[PDB]
């Protein structure tokens, strides 16, 4: 029913970020943010048959999915510090960012 | 815990003035259940 | 009972086409709640004259209500022909959680069988979610006294 | 005998109760009080200490109940029907290790006598657990008594199951002539209980409590916690395109009247007008009274340094205030089941030995150092000589609680009464029918019959036709035949374990975006704010089925506001229900055959992931379905066997179904009063009161509850031969006529035993 | 079908990513620009960030009521906590690569108002002068008396360490070949 | 310890509800009997059924005089137990009717009865609350002191 | 209408529960006119017949301005002109305000302005919550009037309210048949007799439905020993 | 009554402004607007 809804806007969602990972293809100091998940008990984003995206970040450890979801009306920049000195530069601002989850 | 007083008697649900002076306990008197007879008559 | 079900299964359907009668007394959606009592206090009566002239004499509940010892024709047709719809302090049964009464009756269901009516006698028996229903009626009935 | 799984699926109620039996809540609160929950105890109060002489210190290492550490064997008793009829307590005792300075040298000395613990029947502490009718025939008790009772000194009591609200949560209410308020009581379980208030004066928000000497409005109390740019206020607790904005309005410029703006300039206009409490230094900064005064409040969340999730959870508490003024629909019941929390024996007398026991060693401190203020008597001095003056504060404080049913607590300063009962030993069920029962807290709504009545959140969580008339009519409940109390896990693991699912965190998540997903809500409290919900939970089950989180949890859902519920809190009900995958269920009768050959019980379905436990807040989510020919491809969880929703001992009337509904609850106030047999040592034990049948006789229409409980080994009246008709006129008003020649070949002769006693006092001449 | 391989090569650098709450993304559609920082501050142990930055003359300014309130112009400092996490690494993409680096903490800037906070200083000062009306022993910790601790002592100890004035610059393009090289 | 008989004043009970004072204790000979001589055991009114709705007493009896004739207990369980259908064709085979109520004669007058009784085992358990400790008479007695009344 | 409505009546307590009026009309017929004084006694509240309103700024000007819809006044028949409107904010107290500053500027449009610390802002605002709920038209302690039908052709008028002194000097109803609830305010408008029958026909008519008959004459008795 | 003020999004006020004039503008900001 309205689990119907969510599985089309999750093939939606592929559609948009193949999209935005591959304008920014010319390096052009662009950067992003997304989560791993930790606490393992290095991989490869990779096309599926039709739209589909996963990851398998271990040596067998698959994670199949990802998703380009959250909305910030913010202004969000990168800075790198060293050891509290002369080491303050803006590296850029961020223009997305995705989440990976395991399947289970 | 609180300590009874003379007005915290004279008052009251049956204190005095109702389970004393109105209302009181009778000599001569018994209570027993009920059970039906139709073989006397009524009075 | 079935078909006071057919006439009002089709009446709650109409909440995508938005009819509202609009009785004098400010309705305000309660029209398809307050038609539905009357619609099942009429098949809780009627079926209750159907079971007394078509009932042989020398019948035990029948000659003893003929009479004013004890009884009514309510409460022997509650024991051949059907208990009715319970009520509950001048309310049908509401919700109990989430917009239903209990967990075997789906989201928003506004049909009898799944608020307040039972259709089974006392000597047909009882089903698992229709008996709770007559053990609210039950409870009031010694809680209003106190 | 060609099994199938559409009849015999009640074969494995049995299996429930042969492992899992029918005082599971008494027997199994008790036992983990005793295993770990006084070794949590001695480590929250260690280390006695001295200021004299600050060489001096005696630590508390483990503690023990029972056997010792020298012989270690397993006891010697007095046995319980031994300890009865001397007006004895039924007890075993405390023995502890410690180490202590005596002098030259320190020196460590193990099983010191401090106190007698006493212990419930049928624990693995005492000497009925585990007999085989051979031992039990040699302490002369009965095979069929339930247990666990104590036998302090003579009479034999039990601790009810007590209920209140749910701690630590929050509820709304609505009134018309006070305006609405918001309680949220918190106890966390060191000296702290305190309840906040948001309250609506006129149409402006507040926040009141009973240490602040006026109200506050929450604008205040925002900027105090960091969100001070107030467009970040209404954009927590409005939300956007809504008329939410216009009631909130008159909030925003009582920033403008107090004239603050800045979150440095917010602290100090709390804690000008807290009530101080009595320092006895008061190192009062005017800066640091206002940042302790954002955590003696709201005690669920503790801060470090940011005072950020403690904000937010304030405006998720002033958001349903203001949702409650757009409409009184929104408000909620304290009489749902789901908002009752229930409390076991030994998670309860545990409230009151802690008391005890640090009452123990704060009167054996300040006998050593009334010793220790001399000059000679510094070296030899030994402190286990005095140790044995305290230890009888411990005895006497256990057995006077017990008895007297009134627990005179220190640490939150309440007196419940009324907290034991004696059992009645008038019937069979009577006694077993008390074992489990509710001793509801009425909070003093007398008016309202509201909770006097009966929800419909209530169908096999506990008995709905046994509950009594008059005096107590709908405060007295009783648990059902299948129903288990919960027990509170941890919650540090599974909000790591929410993470790796895939959901965000609160301290990254811009408040435009935090109403238009839902939000996971940790015990109340908001850490995530997940998007698209339905994989996410899904994906939760399948972890709790198969088994990487443990059983006793619940994925609430709901959609009248935009929030997904977590709850571990513990103390709550359940009951277990068989999944539903698809159109298709998981009976699988070839798991239930062999268990009818008895290497695969019960525990073994839910190690695989084919029944779990649900609570009531879990069931407004799912679609149990009655039975198995009635399966659709949208239904879940197959109803495992439906005449469970009546208790043992409302279990007895046959054909239930067919009968009128007040005649079910006119039954079980009798049941408990129908004169039978007691146990099998009844012509040994010497009670007050003990009434006998002489031929009794088991019943005709038997009940598959009464051979779940063993009635009809030991039952209670005899089956006459009637014939319903008028007769002689003295059967009017539902009298009844017996004949003579059937009395004196022995129908119905009772018989009455009655104790009395005396006490043979020495004096002082 | 197609696959884009990652690497983590990222270490030595604990960057920090902020949150601007107060300037928007994208303005009509169009992306908008970020301020130019003044300059920085960073206070270690509480790992606070005044970011300063300035904020446009007269035109929008209204320094009347800005001078003779508090003295003090073109500066616009906002507070930013410094709060850590785990996962959230941080990703610049090549052709057929992307290349990922830890993110150390995340802080969120909130404005905070300076110099208001510090015109009640003064105030604060006047009051005394003009109301002047007018012994430091040992003592002993008692085992039965209690001392602030907690929440309200990490304030106590976050007013009092030493400032840095951070040169803020623009480069990165020695952090990005130096990330290239290492695989 | 003392053991004694109920005699009237003494409560019973039906394990449905339906509390009784013992009303008589009459002679066997005045107590009806069947066709083979079974007297019963206990009468009670029909002028409880149709108000107290009571229709598990009407069907315990069946299920109960069913299960003597065929020698095994029967169960009655809630939403489920023995059914109807199944039990008549138990108490046919036997002689009886097929409704469990019998006809039988009278012991005051001899001829029979113009109508058919119910007729059956019933399970009445006795209560307590009986008339031996309840019977209180006082005339002249102890008198309190703060107020000089019994 | 069961114990808590014998309990009120011989307590003869102030503020009572549900108190309705009853009142006969004059004519028969609606006829666009039955439903004329209903539109005379309702609490007429003027968040019905206005549309819009806002705050409008030329450089130097602070004043609220409030438009109504002339159509709703021939849409609920109700009949009043527009200046007694203006005479209805200076009659609200609560807004303490000065009594005469407003100009009517058009046919269906009203401004009102506000002048003086801090003034300004505060009371422009504080006064735009609380212009949309004063009263202008309609008798101002009843709640809501509803018209029904009897059993006959005749219709009567159902008010909700406490009011009946100024309920029997408006137009449209006669003052000789118009019973009430809510005796103890009979006795201050009817005199003594006329509460005394009140009392009267209360009692024996919340016991006429309820299936019970003690007598007339055991009510006349209770009500003379309370006047 | 979204009287936002840009870099820091807090309030506006109507303040007492010179000839009398109509002026809003808030504190903790410098900041003005007709
Ligand atoms: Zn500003």
């Amino acid at each position: 029913k309205e689990a119907a809804a969510e599985l089309e806007l999750l093939n939606a969602d592929h559609q948009h970020i193949l999209r935005k990972l591959k304008k920014m293809n010319n390096k052009p100091e662009r950067f992003m943010v997304f989560q791993l998940p930790t606490r393992l008990p290095v991989g490869s984003i990779r096309v599926h048959k039709s739209g589909k995206l996963s990851v398998k970040i271990g040596n067998v450890v698959m994670d199949i999915g990802k998703g380009a979801e959250t909305t910030f009306l913010q202004d969000v920049i990168a800075l790198s510090i060293a050891d509290d000195a002369s080491s303050a530069e803006l590296l850029g601002r961020v223009d997305g960012k995705i989440v990976v989850t395991p399947q289970i | 815990k609180p300590i009874r007083g003379f007005c915290q008697r004279l008052k009251g649900k049956q204190g005095r003035f109702r389970g004393n002076l109105s209302g009181k306990r009778v000599d001569f008197s018994g209570r027993t259940v009920i059970s039906p007879d139709p073989n006397l008559s009524i009075d | 009972v079935e078909i006071a079900y057919h006439k009002c299964d089709e009446l709650i359907t109409l909440f995508n086409k938005g009819e509202l009668e609009t009785q004098p007394g400010c309705n305000e959606e309660q029209t398809l709640e307050a038609k539905i009592g009357g619609l099942l206090s009429k098949v809780r009566e009627e079926v209750g004259d159907v079971c007394i002239n078509e009932l042989d004499n020398w019948n035990a509940p029948l000659i003893m209500a003929t009479c004013g010892s004890k009884g009514s024709t309510l409460n022997v047709s509650q024991m051949v022909a059907v208990v009715g719809q319970q009520i509950i302090s001048g309310n049908r049964v509401p919700d109990g959680f989430q917009d239903r009464s209990l967990p075997h009756f789906p989201k928003n269901s506004k049909t009898p069988q799944s608020k307040g009516f039972v259709r089974n006698s006392f000597f047909s028996g009882l089903s698992p979610p229709e008996f709770l229903f007559h053990a609210i009626s039950g409870r009031e009935g010694l809680v209003d006294t106190a | 005998d060609e099994i199938n799984t559409a009849q015999d699926k009640w074969h494995l109620l049995p299996a429930f109760l042969k492992v899992k039996g029918l005082v599971k809540q008494h027997l199994d609160s008790f036992n983990y009080f005793v295993d770990t929950d006084l070794k949590k105890i001695i480590k929250a109060n260690q280390l006695i200490l001295s200021d004299v002489d600050p060489e001096f210190y005696l630590k508390y290492v483990d503690i023990r109940v029972g056997k010792k550490s020298s012989s270690s064997t397993k006891d010697y008793l007095t046995p319980p029907h031994e300890c009865r009829l001397r007006d004895m307590t039924y007890s075993a005792p405390i023995y502890v290790d410690i180490e202590y300075t005596r002098g030259r040298n320190i020196i460590m000395h193990k099983d010191v006598e401090i106190g007698r613990m006493p212990i419930m029947l049928r624990s693995n502490k005492c000497i009925l657990y585990d007999a085989d009718e051979s031992k039990m025939a040699k302490l002369n008790e009965c095979p069929l008594d339930p247990g666990g009772y104590f036998i302090v000194n003579g009479t034999e009591k039990v601790i009810l199951v007590q209920e209140q609200l749910s701690k630590n949560r929050i509820i709304v209410e609505a009134d018309e002539k006070k305006g609405i308020v918001q309680a949220s009581v918190t106890s966390s379980t060191h000296e702290r209980k305190s309840k906040t208030y948001v309250i609506t004066k006129n149409g402006k928000i507040y926040l009141k409590h009973n240490s602040i000497a006026e109200e506050i409005p929450i604008a205040i109390v925002l900027k105090a916690c960091g969100i001070l740019s107030d467009l970040e206020i209404m954009q927590l607790v409005c939300g956007n395109d809504s008329s939410y904005q216009d009631i909130f309005a008159v909030n925003l410029e009582e920033s403008s009247k107090l004239d603050i703006y800045t979150q440095q300039q917010a602290l100090e206009y709390i804690g000008a007008k807290v009530k101080t409490m009595r320092r006895q230094k008061l190192t009062i900064l005017q800066e640091g009274i206002e940042a302790i005064a954002t955590t003696v409040i709201a005690h669920l969340t503790v801060e470090a340094l940011d005072f950020r999730e403690k904000a937010l959870y304030i405006a998720m508490m002033t958001r349903r205030v203001v949702m409650a003024m757009y409409n009184p629909k929104m408000i909620d019941d304290r009489d749902y089941v789901g908002n009752k929390r229930l409390e076991l024996a030994g998670q309860l007398i545990s409230l009151l030995f802690e008391d005890l026991f640090k009452k123990f060693n704060n009167d054996f401190k300040l006998s050593i150092d009334k010793v220790l203020k001399k000059p000679n008597r510094a070296m030899e001095y030994d402190a286990l000589l005095s140790i044995n003056v305290h230890s009888n504060n411990i005895t006497s404080g256990l057995n006077r609680a017990i008895s007297t049913g009134n627990w005179s607590l220190k640490r939150f300063k309440m007196e419940r009464a009324g907290v034991t009962h004696v059992l009645s030993r008038l019937s069979y069920i009577s006694a077993l029918g008390m074992m489990t029962r509710i001793s509801s807290q009425f909070e003093k709504s007398r008016k309202v019959s509201g909770p006097r009545a009966l929800q419909p959140s209530q169908f096999g969580m506990l008995c709905t036709a046994d509950t009594p008339e008059g005096e107590a009519c709908g405060l007295v409940k009783n648990l059902a035949l299948m129903t288990h109390i919960t027990t509170d896990d941890e919650e540090e693991p599974i909000k790591k374990l929410c993470y790796v699912l895939g959901v965000e965190d609160i301290t990254l998540i811009d408040s435009a975006s935090l109403h238009l997903n839902y939000g996971v809500y940790l015990n109340g409290t908001l850490i995530g704010s997940i998007r698209f919900p339905t994989k996410f939970v899904t994906q939760f089950r399948h972890l709790r089925r198969t088994g990487k989180v443990s059983e006793f949890i619940s994925i609430y859902s709901n959609s009248h506001q935009m929030a997904v519920h977590i709850a571990t809190d513990g103390g709550r009900i359940c009951r277990p229900l068989i999944i539903v995958s698809d159109g298709q269920s998981r009976v699988k009768d070839i798991h239930l055959r062999k268990l009818l050959d008895g290497e695969l019980d019960f525990d073994d379905f839910l190690k695989l992931g084919l029944v779990e436990y649900l609570d009531v807040n879990e069931e407004n989510d799912s679609y149990i379905a009655l039975y198995e020919k009635d399966i659709v491809p949208s239904m879940t969880h197959l109803e495992i066997e439906p005449f469970t929703i009546l208790g043992a001992v409302a279990g007895l009337i046959p054909y239930p179904h067919h009968n009128q509904s007040p005649r079910n609850t006119y039954q079980c106030a009798m049941g408990k009063q129908a004169i039978g047999a007691i146990a099998y040592n009844q012509f040994k034990r010497i009670d007050t009161l003990l009434y006998l049948m002489t031929y009794p006789q088991q019943p005709m229409v038997k009940t598959k509850t009464i051979e779940l409980i063993d009635y009809d080994k030991l039952p209670a009246g005899q089956n006459a031969t009637v014939a319903v008709m008028s007769y002689s006129g003295y059967d009017i008003e539902d009298a009844l006529v017996l004949n003579k020649s059937s009395i004196d070949r022995g129908f119905g002769r009772c018989e009455t035993r009655r104790k009395t006693t005396t006490v043979l006092k020495r004096y002082a001449n | 079908i197609e696959e884009f391989p990652l690497k983590i090569s990222g270490e030595e650098e604990s960057l920090h990513v902020f949150q601007y709450a107060n300037r928007p993304r994208l303005v009509g559609r169009k992306p908008a620009e970020h301020p130019f920082i003044s300059a920085a501050r960073y206070k270690p142990k509480s790992h606070l960030w005044e970011i300063d930055i300035p904020l446009d003359e007269q035109a929008f300014y209204n320094k009347d009521k800005a001078e003779s309130e508090w003295n003090g112009v073109n500066v616009q400092t906002l507070k930013g906590v410094g709060v850590e996490n785990n996962g959230q690494y941080a990703a610049f993409v090549k052709d057929m690569q992307v290349y990922l680096v830890p993110i150390e903490r995340v802080a969120q800037l909130k404005p905070f108002f300076k110099y208001i906070d510090d015109a009640n200083v003064t105030r604060k000062q006047e009051d005394a002068r003009r109301n002047p009306n007018p012994m430091s022993v040992k003592s002993v910790n008692d085992p039965s008396q209690n001392r602030l601790t907690g929440s309200l002592l990490a304030h106590k100890v976050a007013d009092e360490e030493a400032n840095i004035e951070l040169t803020w610059a623009e480069g990165t393009f020695e952090q990005f070949k130096d990330t290239i090289v290492k695989e | 310890r003392q053991n004694r008989r109920p005699e009237l004043g003494d409560k019973f009970s039906s394990r449905h509800g339906q509390k009784g004072v013992c009303g008589i204790i009459v002679k066997q000979e005045d107590m009806p009997f069947n066709d083979q001589g079974i007297v019963p055991d206990i009468i009670m009114n029909p002028h409880g059924f149709p108000s107290r709705m009571t229709v598990g007493k009407m069907i315990e009896l069946i299920s109960g005089k069913a299960g003597v004739l065929n020698g095994t207990l029967e169960y009655g369980t809630c939403f489920g137990g023995s059914k109807l259908e199944d039990m008549s064709k138990i108490l046919v085979d036997q002689g009886f009717n097929y409704s469990g109520k019998d006809m039988l004669y009278s012991g005051i007058t001899g001829e029979c009865l113009q109508a058919y009784i119910f007729f059956g085992p019933i399970y009445y358990q006795k209560l307590k609350h009986m008339v031996l400790d309840k019977m209180h008479a006082r005339a002249r007695g102890p008198r309190a002191v703060l107020t000089r009344q019994p | 209408l069961g114990v808590p409505r014998i309990k009120e009546i011989i307590n003869a307590s102030k503020v009572i529960s549900t108190p309705i009026i009853n009142a006969v009309l004059v004519n028969d017929n609606d006829e666009r006119a039955a439903r004329v004084v209903k539109g005379r006694v309702e609490k007429t509240l003027l968040s019905d017949v206005a549309f819009y309103v806002q705050d409008v700024y030329k450089d130097n000007l602070s004043f609220i301005q409030v438009r109504i819809d002339l159509g709703t006044i021939d849409k609920l028949q109700l009949e009043l002109t527009i200046e007694d409107i203006a005479v209805a904010i200076t009659r609200a107290s609560k807004l303490k305000i000065q009594a005469s500053d407003v100009n009517i500027i058009g046919k269906d449009r009203i401004a009102i302005n506000v002048f003086p610390e801090n003034d300004v802002f505060y009371r422009m605002q504080q006064l735009r919550r609380a212009l949309p709920d004063v009263v202008v038209k309609g008798l101002p302690d009843i709640s809501r009037a509803v018209i029904n039908i009897r059993d006959d052709g005749k219709r009567e008028l159902l008010v909700e309210g406490y009011g009946l002194r100024d309920v029997m000097c408006t137009d449209g109803v006669i003052g000789s048949r118009t019973t009430t609830n809510h005796v103890l305010e009979v006795f201050s408008v009817l005199g003594i007799e006329a509460a005394r029958y009140s009392i009267i026909r209360e009692i024996n008519y919340t016991m006429s439905n309820h299936g019970m008959s003690v007598d007339p004459r055991h009510i006349q008795l209770l009500g003379d020993v309370m006047t | 009554m979204l009287s936002f003020c840009p870099s820091c999004n807090n309030m506006l006020l109507i303040t007492s402004g010179d000839s009398g004039v109509y002026t809003l503008a808030c504190r903790s900001c410098p900041y003005e607007f007709p």
